[PDB]
């Protein structure tokens, strides 16, 4: 998601393609996840991302 | 040739549903006792279309009375033109639901529903060539809405290309009857998007206001409301069972009218409502019907039309009449109120005409109305549901039911995503 | 002739009903995937 | 917000009728599974006869 | 041995049949029961050895009232009874419901029928196609039988009096749509397709009938009355015979180009008549007349290409040369530079008949012009805005696709009235 | 007698018309098969006019 | 902007689903028309049989 509100949208279909529905697995079962997502710093400021 | 089965629902719907075969049977000059006594031919040359012919020359009307209760079958069948139904149409149980389309739509309703299709498939199976299906009930209501919308989806699963045609008594803005109103109204309104067709708004109050304001009446019971509202559901289709100059069905109405599949709900008014001490003074004239019929306290919808945009609009007159004069009239009309109108469909009218006008009345009119405006009334709902529906009051004899919570998230999701089309077809600009 | 094209039809039916790779193995997976969808969005703006 | 409106609405019906074209789908399957099953019974009968 | 098949399509086609048959019956003395008390019935109707005429005509519909109606009407006894096909359900405005899922059988009975009826005419001169274009029926199994018919019967001259949606009045929604896709599948099949707008035959009927009151009845009235005059040359003797072969060969200079206005004069009430001389003359210019016509599209935007008149009753060939070299000779009427004499003048002997009950005028003169010009293409300009217009958001497309139509089939059709479109613009262009 | 333009510039890639009377040379099948497939891949592509 | 790019994507997305959808509709609808001869057939197979 890019910050967008979803309402009562389908999610996205059978992708049909190994791929995307590898991606779309990683989606819903929150395999790869980075929890800061965006950011901003000051010069020389710490972010301590985390990507699980 | 082309038959309707009707089907009349809760109590709301069975006494609508009774005035409107006694004003069907009245119109064809059948007496309550089945036979004709109507003097002319074209009255019997498409009654099939409501009527099949029994043993002798009785004529027994294709109704399906349903209901949980049976004192409202005691009233229908005791009433004036009780005893014209197939009492093996009378389908019936023992407990009543409290208000509860949970109780109307899952508990009570699942095992009387078996003898409902069965009813309706004897009756279905019997035509020759089916139009489709029309449900009279009103939204509000237990028993009426819950097993209607239970009803609708089984017919929709059983015959999918078959016309669907509901007729809904919205619960009213202002006054309202039952507490758990808004409840029963957005369970309803999630069901008929998904599945009748074609479906109508009516609303109490508006009757009432109309009643009141055009008719003058001083006494209003609801006798008078099903009256207006039978021969509203007369007119929708006398062009099935007439001869017509420029004739349209129901599935010719349907497809000049919905847009988008989901926006298929309509407004009403007839004219020429006249009151009885105006009745001289007034002059029956197609300029004459057609103003009273763009006036906003004709429809029968609570939602007034110039809050919302005009997407469609048919309507079917009746009586001899020049479709010159009626294309004339209604173009004149977009044009005069372009403003009400949505500007990318160039012309916004459906015209119908028949040649055999209702009794007593020379000419008339039914306006069938698909505007943006009804998203005030689905506002309304919403209002009163969210409201209602944040404190979780009265959720929980719909939640001992056996029906999930979610359930009720699930309807008003849909109801607002249905306001949401109706607001952006009301604001979307041409190109 | 009525035997060969009895048998086709048998087998083509019969891997109809049972294939991995059938018109209504395709159908099935379209539709079960759009009932978890629904149920998914369902129970998820009950939770909202 | 007029280009998203546009593009709101064109993906919403869309959307739509390929739901309804899923609905179809599961009313031509219903249809057709209720024939299957004689289909099942007439191979029986044959193998038994052969 | 002149013999036209008649074929009716739709409430309009069938509405308009009723008084073309009327007319016909009026014309050649044949009683409603489908007996008279030489051989000029044979292009409209086939004697039995009883001696009752049936008409060569076919009433094909998918709602049965329109038909019905005939069925128990003045004309039960005349008209054939498998003849009158009539469908179960409505096509509903719906080309997709009228041309792919409803009309296959209907189209099929009605083959079936139009070979019976061709086999007992011994010469056929062509096929009079009278449909809607505006409604489902007219338009999806209008089309469907035009396609059928080019591809059996083949060389056969089939004229289609085709009515399109007026520009600004209309009692369809979806109107502008069909209208389209029964542009689209005729372009390629009718030979000579005449023009109508109900607008434009309503302001005749207001202005020169002085009937503050038009309806249907008199729209079909005139519309058979000029059919009749169409088809007069066939029927009846007199200088200067056109043939329905001529007709497209005089008429159509490229084959695309074959839409063509018909004007005719005089519309006038008993009333209004033996005020005016009505001389040739008069009634030459007044079908020249940029109002006359029964489409609402002015020449003075286009220029004409071709104009066949068809004169009735007492004409002279020098009055019909006089009044039409001073139509050359008018300022306002322009021809295309690239056909000097666009002129196909035929003459008849035979007077229009009046329908008892109706309100045009027993008139010893009547002209009916069918004209090729480059301006009618500003009504389909008209509707390839209105259709773009729904288009750009699609609406009502489901019920379309619903019956087997695909989007692509949309596309093709807007595609195909653009290039009529850029035909007329090219043929109008040096 | 059976008549083609042999030399006409225009109908050459047509290659004189004619009669082409088997189904699969009948009309414009080069032209017929590339408008549908360029239709098929704006539809597949989701490409809508 | 990110609703309209993003309606854009999804509108585009599922666009394709319903042309894949509709392609597949057109295989079940003849594999169940390639049902219905088979029980005729079964029946007289089954008729000279016996
Ligand atoms: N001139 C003229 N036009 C008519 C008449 N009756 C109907 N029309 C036109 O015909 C159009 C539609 O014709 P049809 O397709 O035959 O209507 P239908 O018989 O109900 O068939 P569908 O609408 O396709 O279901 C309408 O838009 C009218 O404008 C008539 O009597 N005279
Ligand atoms: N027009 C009309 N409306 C009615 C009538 N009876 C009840 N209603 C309205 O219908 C609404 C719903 O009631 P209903 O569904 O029939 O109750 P139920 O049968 O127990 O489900 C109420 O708000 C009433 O105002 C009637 O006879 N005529």
């Amino acid at each position: 998601p890019d910050g967008v509100e979803l309402e009562n949208w389908v999610e996205p279909g059978r992708p049909r393609t190994e791929g995307e529905r590898m991606r779309d697995l990683i989606a819903e079962y929150k395999l790869f996840e980075m929890r800061p997502r965006s950011g901003e710093l000051e010069p020389g400021a710490r972010c301590t991302v985390t990507i699980e | 040739m082309r038959e309707i089965v009707h089907i009349q629902g809760g109590q709301c719907g069975n006494q609508i549903g009774a005035k409107f075969w006694e004003v069907v049977s009245d119109e064809h000059g059948i007496d309550p006792t089945g036979t004709y006594h109507g003097d002319s031919d074209l009255q019997l040359e498409r009654i099939n279309v409501y009527f099949n012919e029994a043993t002798g020359g009785r004529y027994v009307p294709r109704a399906i009375l349903m209901d949980l209760e049976p004192g409202t079958m005691d009233s229908v069948r005791s009433g004036p033109y009780g005893q014209i139904f197939r009492p093996d149409n009378f389908v019936f149980g023992q407990t009543g639901a409290g208000n509860n389309w949970a109780k109307g739509h899952y508990t009570e309703g699942a095992e009387l529903i078996d003898s409902v299709l069965d009813v309706v498939r004897k009756e279905a199976e019997s035509c020759d060539c089916l139009q489709g299906f029309q449900v009279c009930h009103s939204l509000g209501g237990g028993t009426g809405s819950g097993m209607g919308t239970l009803l609708i989806s089984k017919i929709r699963e059983e015959y999918p290309d078959r016309m669907m045609l509901t007729f809904s008594v919205v619960p009213s803005p202002k006054v309202s009857d039952t507490v758990v109103e808004p409840y029963n109204a957005t369970l309803s309104v999630h069901q008929l998007v998904e599945n009748a067709d074609e479906c109508m708004v009516l609303d109490n109050e508006a009757l009432y206001d109309i009643c009141f304001r055009t008719l003058k009446l001083t006494t209003p019971t609801f006798g008078d409301l099903n009256h207006l509202i039978s021969a509203v559901m007369s007119g929708i289709t006398c062009c099935l069972r007439f001869p017509g100059q420029l004739n349209a069905d129901l599935r010719k109405l349907a497809v000049n009218l919905i847009p988008f599949p989901r926006l298929h709900f309509f407004m009403v008014g007839f004219t020429p409502l006249t009151s009885r001490g105006s009745q001289q003074y007034r002059a029956l004239t197609v300029p004459e019907l057609t103003q009273q019929m763009w006036d906003a306290k004709n429809m029968m919808c609570a939602a007034d039309p110039r809050h919302g945009r005009y997407l469609t609009a048919s309507a079917l007159f009746r009586g001899r009449m020049s479709t010159k004069e009626v294309d004339e009239q209604m173009l004149n009309v977009q044009n005069k109120n372009s403003s009400y109108f949505v500007e990318w469909i160039p012309n916004n009218v459906k015209s119908s005409v028949c040649d055999i006008p209702p009794k007593g009345l020379k000419m008339s009119a039914t306006f069938i109305g698909n505007s943006t405006a009804i998203q005030e009334m689905f506002k309304r709902v919403s209002e009163q549901f969210t409201a209602m529906f944040r404190r979780k009051a009265f959720l929980h004899w719909y939640t001992g039911e056996g029906m999930d919570e979610m359930e009720f998230t699930e309807a008003e999701s849909n109801m607002n995503d249905l306001v949401s089309e109706y607001q952006q077809y009301q604001d979307a600009s041409a190109e | 002739r009525r035997d060969a094209m009895l048998g086709s039809l048998l087998g083509d039916v019969i891997g109809g009903l049972t294939d991995p790779n059938s018109p209504l193995a395709e159908a099935e997976a379209a539709l079960s995937h759009a009932d978890k969808v629904r149920r998914k969005k369902k129970e998820s703006l009950h939770n909202e | 917000r007029k280009e998203r409106d546009f593009h709101r609405m064109h993906h919403k019906r869309v959307a739509q009728e390929k739901n309804k074209l899923l609905t179809d789908l599961r009313r031509l399957k219903e249809h057709y599974a209720k024939y299957e099953p004689t289909i099942l019974e007439l191979k029986k009968k044959y193998e038994t006869l052969m | 041995m002149r013999e036209v098949i008649s074929i009716h399509i739709g409430q309009a086609g069938i509405q308009v049949g009723n008084a073309c048959w009327e007319l016909y019956c009026l014309e050649h003395g044949i009683q409603p029961d489908g007996q008279m008390p030489d051989d000029a019935f044979n292009t409209f109707f086939s004697e039995t050895g009883a001696g009752k005429h049936v008409p060569r005509c076919i009433f094909l519909d998918l709602e049965p009232t329109v038909v019905d109606e005939v069925r128990t009407g003045t004309y039960r006894q005349l008209f054939h009874p498998e003849q009158l096909i009539s469908g179960k359900e409505d096509a509903a405005n719906n080309f997709a419901r009228g041309h792919y899922t409803i009309g296959k059988e209907i189209v099929d009975l009605a083959l079936d029928r139009i070979r019976k009826l061709a086999d007992n005419c011994t010469g056929l001169q062509g096929f009079l196609v009278f449909n809607a274009v505006g409604g489902g029926t007219g338009s999806g199994l209008g089309s469907l039988l035009l396609e059928r018919l080019s591809v059996d019967y083949g060389k056969k001259s089939k004229l289609g009096f085709t009515v399109y949606p007026s520009p600004q009045v209309s009692t369809a929604v979806v109107e502008p749509y069909n209208s389209v896709l029964s542009t689209h599948s005729l372009l390629e099949h009718t030979d000579v397709a005449v023009m109508l707008d109900n607008e434009a035959i309503y302001d005749i009927c207001r202005r020169s009938l002085d009937i503050e009151r038009p309806t249907y009845t008199n729209l079909n009235r005139l519309i058979a009355q000029v059919i009749s005059s169409l088809t007069a040359s066939l029927r009846f003797d007199g200088a200067l015979n056109v043939d329905i072969t001529e007709f497209q060969t005089n008429l159509v200079p490229y084959p695309r180009i074959h839409f063509m206005l018909s004007s005719y004069a005089p519309i006038i009430s008993a009333e209004k008549a033996y005020h005016e001389q009505l001389s040739v003359a008069e009634i030459t210019n007044a079908a020249f007349e940029p109002a006359s016509m029964m489409v609402k599209c002015d020449p003075r935007h286009g220029k004409y290409m071709a104009c066949c008149l068809m004169y009735r009753g007492d004409v002279v060939p020098k009055d019909v040369n006089a009044s039409v070299a001073t139509i050359k000779t008018k300022r306002t009427i322009q021809f295309v530079d690239w056909c000097p004499t666009g002129f196909k003048c035929g003459i008849n002997y035979q007077p229009p008949t009046v329908v008892p009950g109706g309100d045009l005028a027993k008139v010893q003169r009547a002209v009916c012009m069918i004209s090729n010009s480059t301006a009618i293409g500003e009504i389909f300009s008209r509707l390839d805005h209105k259709f773009d217009l729904m288009y750009a958001k699609r609406a009502f497309v489901h019920w379309y696709v619903g019956e087997g139509m695909e989007e692509g089939e949309f596309s093709e059709a807007r595609e195909d009235l653009a290039a009529l479109e850029k035909d007329f613009e090219e043929v109008g262009a040096e | 007698a059976r008549v083609g333009r042999p030399l006409d510039p225009l109908l050459a890639p047509l290659g004189g018309g004619g009669t082409t009377l088997s189904p699969a040379t009948l009309g414009h099948p080069a032209a017929a098969a590339a408008h549908a497939q360029h239709v098929a891949t704006l539809a597949a592509n989701g490409v809508m006019l």
